[PDB]
């Protein structure tokens, strides 16, 4: 996989993991991932910070230094049920779990 | 340490994903309404719950209550929960709360509302709690 | 290099990047880099969001996911001498710079 | 597109990094006051400079200029810089400037001033535009 810097498919089931014994609900949730090339040049419609820019610049000229690397620039919440350290199934928010962008860093 | 996610106190509530199935569902039978109340009972709150589709900080509070009330709007939960409909809150984040205009109204207090809930594996109802909100506060 | 997610060090010469044609002060500055594993489990002592935490357990089922990433999570900025599109030579601030803390995600 | 990093508007400035070498610095020959004050000329300020150390959107403006004010405290910009004392400003992020409290003091608009810079490769003196704050904003 060569492609640049994009977002990609991920499904995650809680059973998969050993999740469902603290999770109850959903059973799994789309969490996607980021993957691919951050090159030189970081075409315009890559989001990318100052470093990653001059980083970019010093993997050129220097391989020793690693490329920006592709991770998650926007992200999304979702509530889960689960049982808390009381013992109360509650129902709450879990930031940062869907990756809805992806970016170089 | 880093076992598993950390939830968060942001409210509203996230939509909560499932994918129906005359199986992830109740059947009928075991949805009378009057053996459902009564496993509910004292929990049953009418004023947000419908069987059927309907020093300085006090100065900050005082001032937050008066421009920044909660919202309530009915709610339907779906099928895999009982009662099916919940007067849920939420602040006005319209026009600005504050002078000079720069903040804007935020949930600031919480109030864990407990209701059922239809889970499987074999199936069967339990009680959950679903946090509402109370207070909005004036920040940025 | 096999150790954790940790800063490392590295400085940046414009003139070895062709930079010195358009920032005439300073002659280069230490931006440091991100580099090494984030594992399973994420330590205490690693910053990592609930889509870190996740697609790492799903690396550790299923090999075909990568790993967290291991990027800058803290940075800090820098003046510089420039000469910009007017032609004229100005001093301003340049945000995400210096990597100052290294994280997953 | 990406060719090289974008600046920030953002005020006050970074301490610029130096690495100071008598040959990265002016050589007194090149120092004359007399012939100094000539190059810069008009553009000195003695108002912020010194040769040696010493609808609605109107009522937000009138509003910060009152609690945000902007102060002022010389800054040492070293040798290869002439002249060498600078008047910068800076916003009283102190006690918030909003009610209910949440909001404090940010800078709002800049000013270009323009001093002497002393660059080698041979090496000599140039003017280079130099940003202070002359407003603060009430923002958060």
């Amino acid at each position: 996989l060569k492609s640049s810097c994009k977002r990609h498919p991920l499904y995650v089931d809680f059973s998969d993991v050993g999740w469902n014994d603290w999770i109850v609900a959903p059973p799994g949730y789309h969490a996607f991932y980021c993957h691919g090339e951050c090159p030189f040049p970081l075409a315009d419609h890559l989001n990318s910070t100052n470093h990653a820019i001059v980083q970019t610049l010093v993997n050129s000229v220097n391989s020793k230094i690693p490329k920006a690397c592709c991770v998650p620039t926007e992200l999304s919440a979702i509530s889960m049920l689960y049982l808390d350290e009381n013992e109360k199934v509650v129902l709450k928010n879990y930031q940062d779990m869907v990756v809805e962008g992806c970016g170089c860093r | 340490l880093h076992i598993r996610p950390a939830p968060s106190d942001n409210l509203p509530l996230v939509d909560l994903i499932e994918h129906p199935d005359p199986i992830f569902d109740p059947k009928e039978k075991d949805l009378n309404e009057t053996l459902l109340r009564s496993l509910l009972g004292g929990h049953y709150d009418p004023g947000f719950m419908a069987t059927s589709p309907p020093r300085r900080k006090l100065q900050m509070w005082l001032w937050s209550q008066t421009f920044c009330p909660v919202l309530y709007a009915w709610n339907d939960l779906g099928s895999r929960f009982w009662p099916r409909y919940v007067k849920v809150g939420s602040c006005f984040s319209k026009r600005s709360c504050s002078v000079p205009e720069g903040m804007v109204c935020k949930p600031s207090k919480s109030v864990h509302l407990t209701v059922l809930r239809w889970r499987c594996q074999r199936c069967g109802w339990i009680p959950i709690q679903y946090p509402i909100i109370s207070e909005c506060k004036c920040s940025c």
